[PDB]
């Protein structure tokens, strides 16, 4: 049926790596 | 100390205290959550 | 069978044809006509009869002719939606729900039936534009015209919000009005549907008393059904009832209130909030809030449903003084008593006439005292609500440290009052056991 | 306690009173002044009770707990705004008066001249 | 840039954590601009919607237990943490419990539903019993342990894994404490 | 005819009661 | 001292349902029949 | 650690190549790449009281040292 979750996958996301704020 | 029993880990204990915890992703598919 | 899930779904989000039959089927669907027609037309034939009806169309509205120059071009005879990019067909969405929301209004009218076929033919507005094409046909559900878009609606291309009309595609009958406002109350994202692509034409100042009447009456509806699921009797939960259906609500109505240059949309979110405040058990601060907005908001042609709705607001309040600016934008009202007068007629204006009272003398401004003498005089409040103000009254004047005289002038006049009025005022003289002639001779010496 | 709303009721079920009776109940009343109820049986029996649903070890505790001889109660009433005297009669031709400062019940018996109108 | 009345002086506003995702907010879920928040006092975290003038959009209320001064229980919200591009929010109470919601897509969730829950004693242990041996199975005698708490749950911890250790549930629990008023504010959900 | 309560089930509560008005 | 409005949803249907969305009264005149409506006026 | 360090350390925050310890009144920083110390930030009030650092210290992304 319609508005069921589907199952949980982990979405890519690019972050900015703080490492290179020096 | 004692002469028999030897501390093991404290089971049963996932986040009791005040200490905030912290995540970290790992690559594009894991989060490790790091509690107290 | 995970895989023929996965193919389903892929199957059911793909958009262009890739077989001969699917091609000649989707090239079938059509408004007018039949299928067996419909099938054999080129886009030549559906360009010139459809821009017959939009020549129609553009010759009785002046706002089509740069819809003239982008959607129903000699060009666009050959544009494939399908094979321009992700922002091309963005752009083209947009293009299209504009001409959607210019033509709801001359919806019944076979040149815009025309026009709506030439989208629905060339662009396959059915299929990519589900939501607003559905949405501008919703306030004609009753007409042949909205039986045969349901009939050559894709099933699964519906949003989840608009799946009521499941069974009204089934079996090809117009849904009603009580299977709408049923569902409206059922799932909060129908209702702010509705509302979200009325608000979205009424910003674009494309509204049409059709549309306007239509959400006025399925919000109406609907926030009375949601009172009737809400109340619970448990406490905390009508407590947490009360916060979602304001949060469901309030960025609507918080528009629509004060929406200056729609003032059909003004008197219908008036009578959404006339219903929130009788039926629902709200608290005061949230119906200051819903007088505050209001007062901001009126103009010159909902003056008379403003005073009303504002009659049941402060009559549904259980403090008894009105909190300022609701009082300062009354003042600013050209006629209050007489039109107060012709409200008590039928509506019982005591609570909002006293606090009226209470909060002008809580000012130390001297330009009220015509409207505190004739609210006084008028025969609106009641006999411990006179007494009660005319006490407050003699209390500031015992609080001010000129104001004095025109203080004095108005309670000379108001102990000089001729009727019941009088009576009462003289009678709060007795109780509160304090002379007439210390202040008579001392404004008068 | 609030003013209540004309279509849902905040009620809400609290501890029940724990001494059963053995018959049907035909009256109960509280008394005007304190938290007391007072319930009457057909079994001869009359339950006063103090309403604490927060006491130890039974919730709305019992005061006293009067059997009246030979007569069923079918009605039981308190008297006046002081809630000074319980009044309590059945189907016989006598009513009772006790009054709960100096604890003395006195028996009604005649209605002067109007006794046989009275069964 | 905004300015928010977001706190009560008496429950003053202590981790806020922003959606990184993308979309979310304005009534149809596909505008940026949620942010969480949560007090130390409460138990209940808060979305806001930044766009218009930051209104906010719902509140899930008793995400982990409320503390009080007077009961045992223990109680409050240590930590909230959106996770980076993604729609779950990692939460962390004071009741031993660490707790991961997530916003729906398709139809639109103003408030989170919960996907993980780790979870312990809200108060100190009271009575501890080892299970008796599977009789000479993989279980052993020394995996199961049963441990009756003074937050009135009975908690079978597993010292093999620790992840494979849950409550023994006595019913819909949070199911009648929501179909009652006490995940918003009468007795609590330990009660 | 039948009596609710009869009169020695009476006497037995009345054994079983606080104070008994004659 | 006053109490909430209490009104059966089907008299607020008919009020609606009396006509079509176009072609209904104008929204002064439903606004002043769901005033009415919801008056507490005895 | 410092030697005069006789307080508590409430939160730790590593970006760039260092890493920052927020204490009570006193902020503590070491260098990542060797784990050295570096220097030490302390604040300064008129009051008692307005010295205390709670809430804690935050980089902002693009922000440099």
């Amino acid at each position: 049926p319609v508005g069921m979750p589907a199952k949980w996958d982990v979405k890519e996301a690019r972050k900015y790596n703080i490492e290179a704020d020096g | 100390g004692s002469a028999i029993f030897a501390p093991y880990r404290t089971i049963g204990l996932i986040s009791p205290t005040g200490v905030p915890f912290t995540s970290i992703p790992l690559g594009k598919t894991t989060f490790q959550i790091t509690t107290s | 069978s995970s895989l023929a899930q996965q193919l389903a779904q892929i199957a059911a989000n793909s958009r262009s044809s890739f077989n001969v039959k699917a091609l000649k089927a989707s090239h079938s669907k059509s408004l007018i006509w039949e299928p067996r027609v419909a099938v054999s037309q080129t886009f030549a034939e559906i360009y010139s009869q459809c821009y017959e009806g939009f020549k129609e169309l553009c010759h009785l509205d002046s706002r089509f002719v740069p819809f003239d120059a982008t959607l129903f071009s000699a060009q666009s005879q050959e544009v494939d939606r399908t094979q321009m990019t992700a922002e091309e067909n963005a752009a083209l969405d947009k293009r299209v729900d504009s001409f959607l929301h210019l033509v709801g209004s001359r919806l019944r009218l076979m040149p815009a039936i025309k026009a709506v076929e030439w989208l629905i033919r060339r662009f396959r507005i059915h299929e990519f534009n589900t939501g607003t094409l559905l949405a501008t046909f919703l306030p004609y559900h009753t007409i042949p015209a909205f039986v045969t878009l349901l009939s050559i609606l894709p099933v699964q291309r519906i949003p989840i919000e608009y799946r009521f009309l499941d069974p009204y595609i089934k079996s090809l009958t117009p849904p009603p009005r009580a299977a709408i406002v049923q569902q409206a109350t059922n799932r909060p994202d129908l209702l702010s549907a509705i509302s979200r692509y009325t608000l979205d034409s009424c910003r674009a100042k494309q509204e049409y008393p059709g549309l306007i009447s239509f959400w006025g009456g399925i919000m109406a509806e609907a926030v009375n059904g949601m009172i009737d699921k809400m109340r619970s009797g448990r406490r905390a939960i009508q407590l947490e009832n009360d916060h979602l259906l304001l949060q469901q609500i309030g960025p609507v109505l918080s528009e629509a209130m004060v929406m200056k240059d729609v003032p059909g949309i003004q008197i219908a979110s008036y009578m959404v909030v006339a219903i929130l405040a009788a039926k629902g058990s709200l608290n005061d601060n949230i119906l200051t809030a819903f007088m505050e907005q209001l007062v901001h908001g009126w103009t010159v042609d909902t003056l008379r449903p403003g005073l009303v709705c504002l009659t049941m607001l402060a009559q549904h309040r259980s403090a008894k003084q009105l909190s300022g600016r609701v009082a300062k934008a009354v003042i600013k009202v050209p006629d209050l008593v007489s039109s107060l007068r012709d409200i008590s007629k039928e509506h019982q204006v005591d609570k909002l006439a006293n606090g009226l009272v209470l909060a002008f003398v809580d000012r130390g401004d001297i330009r009220t005292l015509p409207v505190i003498n004739s609210l006084l005089l008028s025969e609106l409040l009641q006999e411990k609500q006179a007494k009660v103000a005319y006490k407050a009254l003699l209390l500031a004047a015992h609080k001010i440290d000129n104001i004095r005289k025109q203080v004095g002038s108005a309670l000379v006049r108001l102990s000089q009052a001729e009727g019941d009025v009088g009576d009462a005022i003289r009678t709060a003289i007795q109780e509160v056991d304090f002379n007439i002639e210390e202040l008579e001779l001392k404004l008068g010496a | 306690r609030r003013k209540l709303r004309p279509e849902t009721i905040d009620i809400q079920r609290t501890r029940d009173i724990p001494d059963t009776h053995k018959a049907a109940i035909s009256s109960l009343a509280f008394h005007p002044r304190y938290p007391i109820l007072l319930s009457s049986s057909t079994s001869s029996i009359m339950y006063l009770h103090k309403l604490d649903a927060s006491a130890y070890p039974t919730p709305n505790p019992l005061l006293t707990s009067v059997h009246v001889k030979r007569t069923d109660l079918r009605r039981a009433a308190f008297v006046g705004p002081d809630g000074g005297e319980i009044i309590f009669a059945g189907r016989r031709r006598y009513f009772h008066c006790w009054n709960l400062s100096s604890g003395l019940v006195k028996k009604v018996s005649k209605i002067q001249g109007h006794q046989k109108e009275q069964r | 840039v905004l300015l928010l009345e977001a706190g009560t002086d008496d429950a003053p506003v202590t981790s806020i954590s922003f959606r990184t995702d993308g979309l979310g907010a304005g009534q149809d879920g596909r505008k940026d601009g949620v942010m969480a928040t949560a007090t130390s006092v409460s138990g209940d975290v808060t979305f806001w919607d930044l766009n218009k003038g930051g209104r906010i959009m719902g509140v899930l209320r008793s995400a982990h237990n409320p503390p009080s001064r007077h009961n045992i229980v223990r109680g409050g919200i240590s930590k909230i943490e959106f996770l980076a591009g993604q729609p779950v929010i990692v939460t962390s109470g004071l009741d031993n419990s660490l707790k991961t919601w997530i916003f729906d897509e398709s139809p639109f969730s103003p408030v989170p539903r919960i996907l993980h829950q780790r979870s312990g004693h809200a108060a100190p242990v009271r009575c501890l019993h080892f299970l008796p041996s599977d009789f000479d199975g993989a279980e052993g005698g020394n995996k199961w342990l049963l441990s009756g708490g003074k937050d009135r749950s009975l908690w079978g911890w597993s010292l093999r894994r620790d992840g494979q250790s849950a409550e023994l549930s006595q019913g819909a629990i949070r199911k009648k404490a929501r179909k009652m008023g006490l995940l918003a504010g009468t007795t609590t959900l330990e009660d | 005819k039948r009596a609710a309560v009869s009169n020695k089930n009476m006497d037995l509560l009345g054994e079983s009661a606080d104070v008994i008005i004659p | 001292d006053t109490h909430a409005v209490v009104v059966a949803p089907q008299r607020l249907a008919e009020i609606f349902n009396a006509a079509p969305a176009f072609a209904m009264p104008p929204i002064e005149d439903v606004f002043y029949q769901v005033a009415s409506l919801f008056s507490t006026k005895p | 650690l410092p030697s005069d360090l006789d307080q508590p350390i409430k939160q730790i925050l590593i970006f760039g190549g260092w890493i920052v310890a927020c204490a009570l009144t006193r902020i503590e920083v070491w260098k990542a790449a060797t784990l050295e110390h570096y220097t030490t930030i302390f604040p300064a009030a008129s009051k008692k009281g307005d010295n205390e650092l709670t809430g804690g210290a935050i980089n902002m992304p693009t922000f440099l040292n």
